């Protein structure tokens, strides 16, 4: 998942990043391990939960300051 | 009756089947009091990946109305065509049969997406320069 | 003054741009990187109707040939 | 000390340009220059650098099995080369790297991975 699109100009190091766009989630990520059918919708989709300790530690910047300790 | 958009695609070198086949389909719909609400031809296109080999394929836009036991026959059929490489027919549900939302793309292809070749000329007289027996 | 309604930029930041539709090709590249393929739907904050009926009709789209459906097709 | 031999004059097939390809797994890597029209010049591999253990699987060794086959193939004849990557696997760069330190241009990195629509089940490994 380097992925076939070029970048401005040819370089030996691949862009990886301006390139992928949904490759290996799933797919190719679950290597060496059993496949399931109905698992990854309790597995692995977990964006939420992982979004609301980053709204909590954007909060305590703020709240440091409020209490006064910086 | 219920409206079903089949889209199918097709070989170029084998567009010389279709002008027989096709006229006995629509005579099959009418036979069953639908209807032939536009029938567009798009002219020729690349395809991403092959089917049945060849980059290429022209693109044929049927818009029938036809009952709901007939076209379960016309899927199997038109998807069991060998002159087709594969075809796919979507839901009566948020579904026009006025008004094409490929009007644009559909010109393009004639005017501009095209080969311009020997190879797509057998595709127009399959194309909108279409030669059916009438009913 | 009243009932303008939907002029541009107006109910929702972002257009939706089909439903379900693939007949036309522009409307399905609408959401579709240079890779060739859908941008998930955290990023661009779509509403999840317009995708979850955009995932039958890429699929659809993709198996005629319409899309790439993996790497090795661009 | 110089012998006085016959001049060497031979042939192979004299392709002048290449594609290579290159297969990145788990436990190793193998790397394969061939012809453009598709036949095979050489190829090297880094279990057959010796590294063993979790070593085997990483980039310096797959970048060394890479100077290995572009090494061998002069004598094929071959000047410049394209290379195709197909993995996950490490040596995402060092792999081609040691192509490029080869003395080609490598402007084409196409990635042709394949992504299965869903393959076959990858083995269970451990049994918890």
């Amino acid at each position: 998942p380097v992925i076939k699109v070029r970048e401005n100009e040819p370089f030996d190091v691949a862009l990886r990043r301006f390139k992928r766009s949904c490759e290996k989630a799933g797919v190719l990520a679950e290597v060496r391990r059993r496949e399931f059918y109905e698992k990854p919708t309790t597995e692995r989709k977990r964006a939420k939960a992982s979004a609301v300790k980053r709204h909590a530690k954007k909060l305590a910047r703020e709240n440091a300051r409020r209490t006064r300790l910086y | 009756m219920r409206h079903y958009e089949i889209v199918f695609m097709v070989h170029p070198d084998q567009s010389e089947q279709v002008p027989g086949m096709i006229e006995r389909y629509t005579a099959a719909i009418t036979g069953a009091e639908g209807k032939i609400h536009r029938l567009e031809d798009w002219g020729r296109r690349q395809l991403a990946y092959p089917i049945n080999k060849l980059h290429k394929a022209h693109y044929v836009l049927m818009n029938v109305e036809a009952p709901q036991e007939v076209i379960d026959e016309l899927e199997t059929t038109f998807r069991f065509n060998d002159a087709v490489i594969r075809s796919m027919v979507m839901r009566t549900k948020h579904a026009v049969t006025e008004a094409s939302p490929m009007v644009k793309a559909k010109d393009e292809r004639r005017e501009r997406r095209d080969d311009f070749a020997n190879e797509t000329a057998d595709d127009a007289e399959a194309g909108d320069s279409e030669e059916e027996e009438e009913e | 003054a009243r009932y303008f309604r939907r002029r541009k930029f107006c109910r929702f930041t972002a257009e939706g741009v089909q439903e379900i539709d693939y007949k036309d090709i522009a409307t399905l590249k609408n959401y579709i990187t240079e890779s060739g393929k859908i941008v998930p739907s955290r990023i661009t904050g779509t509403r999840a109707k317009y995708q979850r009926q955009l995932a039958r009709a890429i699929k659809r789209a993709r198996y005629l040939s319409l899309l790439p459906y993996t790497d090795r097709h661009q | 000390a110089k012998a006085p031999i016959r001049a060497r004059k031979r042939v192979r097939k004299q392709v002048s340009d290449g594609v290579a390809h290159i297969h990145a797994s788990f436990n190793n890597t193998i790397v394969t220059i061939t012809d453009r029209q598709g036949n095979a010049l050489g190829w090297a591999t880094a279990g057959g650098s010796g590294f063993r253990g979790s070593r085997k699987s990483t980039p310096f060794a797959a970048q060394v099995a890479a100077e290995r086959c572009a090494d061998a193939v002069k004598e094929y004849g071959i000047k410049n080369l394209e290379v195709m990557v197909k993995g996950p696997g490490p040596g995402r760069e060092s792999t081609i790297r040691a192509l490029n330190a080869a003395g080609f241009r490598i402007t084409n990195i196409t990635d042709v991975t394949p992504i299965p629509h869903n393959g076959c089940r990858p083995p269970k490994k451990r049994r918890v």
